[PDB]
RNA sequence: CAGCCAGGAUGUUGGCUUAGAAGCAGCCAUCAUUUAAAGAAAGCGUAAUAGCUCACUGGUCGAGUCGGCCUGCGCGGAAGA
RNA sequence: GAUGUCGGCUCAUCACAUCCUGGGGCUGAAGUAGGUCCCAAGGGUAUGGCUGUUCGCCAUUUAAAGUGGUACGCGAGCUG
């Protein structure tokens, strides 16, 4: 019942991603399959608020992007340093 | 008002008796002749503790109380010493013919539905002292 | 009070201490104690943190220890003007922010709170209480 | 009176209150609880 | 705000008397002039008093509220006053009252003399015993507070000018 | 939510110990109970009981209430010729 | 191409982290007498024996015999 709404990425790198993250959204990446990639934001509260729940990493989530649905499953996630907080997550198309 | 567990045999022995009730206010000699009248047929040495709603000018009247419990427990034990932990060493275990008996004191003067409840409440001091059922 | 069994060498370089910590997950236990600032942390701060935690837990559940004081620090005695490298004297953890310094297990969760406010009341760092991620 | 860098409740009964810029423990149970930051 | 909700009924033969911020009330017990803080507009509407706050106060509600408790009190001192009673505890402690000045005697080298403000009577039915009569709260209060101040009850015996209504805890002196 | 109103009883002064320990020095059992409800009891207090009252259960009162997280600016911490 | 030293004497001036005196909170504060903390710098704050001493010990006082800064104040003021 996981639903994430994203973004494709304009922009990617350093200054990219950390201004992202100052606008309280964070980058993402969904492989696998035979699809090529696809870079997307996410938003930063709603996705760690998500995430706080276990089935969030081991059911089926679906991520809605252009209006298209993309099922995967949460494959790796970068945290903050120390901050609750979330950097970078890894979703493998399912 | 001082208040001491009265011997009801006894009658003014200074230090267990004469500040129990004597020293209240009350008649310690018409106590211990009225109460003493009552322990006449009441078994040999039960201390039975009534509440006091009495006076301090020598007059006085008394109700009553069931005998205790926990007394009569160690009669077919063969022991009358107490264990510093229970659940450990025990006493000796005694027999469910015994605790019932031992129920019956207070059976008569009870407002329970269903009088088969008490049944817990009798073997709660059982293992609280190690006289623990079959 | 921890301190290398054997070493290489008997002195070293002061160095710096910049970064982000590696080690920044539970990854022993249920509940970690993690430094958010940066510094160093001596031999006998770490052994004061871990007397109180310990007998917060009145010695119960488990607890780990995730840094050890592999860094000598050498000192000038007093009234001495050069001519060498001092003596050392202490051991010291270096510390970046991030890096969980202890972690505990078998003990309610409330508890492992109390026992590391404790503990963080001896140390130079700041810190904050973390749990167990299942990623 | 209590004049600590740290003051806090130390018994169900104490308060914080803030008077004239100065934060004190109010005690109404003990009196050695009552305190004020300085 | 709660407090502050909650409107003030003026009772038969109290007069209320708005004049922008400044309230007079007048009852069968005495008149109590008040000026109310400049964030509180008050509404007389049909015998009960509303309060509210006025617009650009940022403690408007909180003003309200304190000038309702106010109201509030200077319409039950019209009505029906304030009493206020004190005993003397101790051996020798007594009071006395003559015209508006109480003498008390509270084991001094000397004699205390308190004078009572304009809107306040005292009487003493014992010798130990105090009692305050008026119209004003806070300045009742004041009284109170004043001649408590005389001699505060002391801890090991209770003795000194206590409030009739205050529980004085004692504690026994350390052994050895 | 806060406020105000009622009870906290039976075994039982549980047992040990002590001059006495009674819920309230300490230690072990720590379970029932009628029931709307009561931890063999939270401190105070009694030489010790009595007493005090919390937990504990609701009756009124009619719109918000509670406390964690992150974050901006401020407050105390702050004594010298 | 010179900024005279330790101690004493004479004369001081400031700070307050207060020795006394003033005001207060807590006390394991009965009282008398103390402990500890807060406020407070107005004024006050030993003489002798020993030693070059500062210091210190000792005798005997006092409400008390404060702690520091001032080129470890002060030798174009004295001593030496
Ligand atoms: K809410
Ligand atoms: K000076
Ligand atoms: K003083
Ligand atoms: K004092
Ligand atoms: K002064
Ligand atoms: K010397
Ligand atoms: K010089
Ligand atoms: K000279
Ligand atoms: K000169
Ligand atoms: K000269
Ligand atoms: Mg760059
Ligand atoms: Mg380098
Ligand atoms: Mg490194
Ligand atoms: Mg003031
Ligand atoms: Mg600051
Ligand atoms: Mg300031
Ligand atoms: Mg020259
Ligand atoms: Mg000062
Ligand atoms: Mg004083
Ligand atoms: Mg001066
Ligand atoms: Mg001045
Ligand atoms: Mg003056
Ligand atoms: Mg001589
Ligand atoms: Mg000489
Ligand atoms: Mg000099
Ligand atoms: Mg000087
Ligand atoms: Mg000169
Ligand atoms: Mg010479
Ligand atoms: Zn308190």
């Amino acid at each position: 019942m996981f639903t994430i709404n994203a973004e494709v990425r304009k922009e990617q790198g350093k200054g990219a991603s950390r201004r992202l993250r100052a606008a309280n959204k964070f980058p993402a990446i969904i492989y696998g399959g035979k699809e090529a990639p696809l870079a997307i934001e996410l938003d930063h509260d709603k996705v760690m608020n998500m995430q706080a729940k276990a089935e969030f990493y081991s059911e089926v989530l679906t991520i809605v992007v252009d209006g298209k649905e993309i099922k995967v499953k949460a494959q790796d996630v970068q945290r903050h340093p120390y901050k609750p907080k979330l950097q970078h997550i890894d979703f493998v198309r399912a | 008002y001082v208040k001491l567990q009265v011997a009801a045999g006894m009658a003014n022995p200074s230090p267990p008796v004469g500040p129990a009730l004597g020293q209240q206010g009350v008649n310690i000699m018409e106590f211990c002749k009225a109460f003493n009248a009552k322990t006449d047929s009441i078994e040999k040495g039960l201390p039975i503790p009534v509440v006091i709603t009495v006076y301090a000018d020598r007059s006085f009247t008394f109700v009553t109380k069931t005998p205790p419990a926990a007394v009569l427990l160690k009669k077919a034990a063969g022991i009358k010493s107490g264990s510093g932990k229970p659940n450990k060493d025990k006493v000796g275990k005694i027999s469910r013919a015994q605790l019932q008996e031992i129920a019956q004191t207070k059976a008569a003067d009870m407002t329970g539905a269903d009088i088969e409840a008490m049944t817990r409440s009798i073997e709660g001091t059982a293992r609280s002292m190690g006289l623990v059922v079959e | 009070m921890l301190q290398p069994k054997r070493t290489k060498f008997r002195k070293m370089h002061k160095g710096r201490n910049r970064g982000l910590a590696q080690g920044t997950d539970v990854s022993f236990g249920s509940f970690g104690l993690k430094a958010v600032g940066r510094g160093r942390l001596t031999a006998r701060q770490i052994e004061a943190a871990r007397r109180a935690m310990t007998r917060a837990v009145k010695r119960q559940g488990k607890i780990w220890i995730r840094v050890f004081p592999d860094k000598p620090i050498t000192e000038k005695p007093l009234a001495v003007r050069g001519k060498g490298k001092g003596n050392v004297e202490y051991w010291v953890a270096l510390i970046q922010p991030g890096k969980v310094l202890y972690e505990m297990d078998g003990v309610p969760e409330e508890l492992a709170r109390e026992a590391f406010k404790l503990a963080a009341a001896k140390l130079p760092i700041k810190t904050t209480f973390v749990t167990k991620t299942v990623m | 009176m209590k004049v600590r860098a740290s003051v806090k409740k130390l018994c169900r009964n104490c308060k914080i209150v803030k008077r004239d810029g100065v934060i004190r423990v109010i005690c109404s149970a003990e009196p050695k609880h009552k305190q004020r930051q300085g | 705000s709660r407090v502050a909700k909650a409107p003030v009924v003026v009772p038969a033969g109290v007069d209320v008397k708005i004049n922008g911020q400044v309230i007079t009330i007048k009852g069968k017990n005495g008149e109590l002039t008040r000026t109310l803080n400049d964030a509180v507009e008050v509404k007389h509407a049909d015998n009960t008093l509303t309060f509210g706050p006025r617009d650009g106060y940022a403690d408007g509600w909180a003003q309200a509220g304190t000038a309702r408790a106010l109201l509030n009190s200077m319409v039950i001192g019209v009505t029906e006053g304030f009493t206020k009673k004190l005993q003397l505890v101790g051996v020798g402690y007594r009071a006395a009252v003559k015209g508006n000045v109480i003498n008390l005697s509270l084991g001094f080298s000397h004699p205390v003399d308190h004078q009572l403000p304009a809107g306040i009577t005292a009487e003493c039915p014992t010798q130990t015993e105090i009692v305050l009569k008026g119209a004003d709260k806070q300045v009742i209060g004041q009284v109170a507070a004043d001649l408590r101040a005389y001699r505060r009850p002391e801890p090991y015996k209770g003795k000194g000018v206590r409030y009739a209504d205050e529980v004085v805890r004692t504690k026994e002196a350390k052994k050895k």
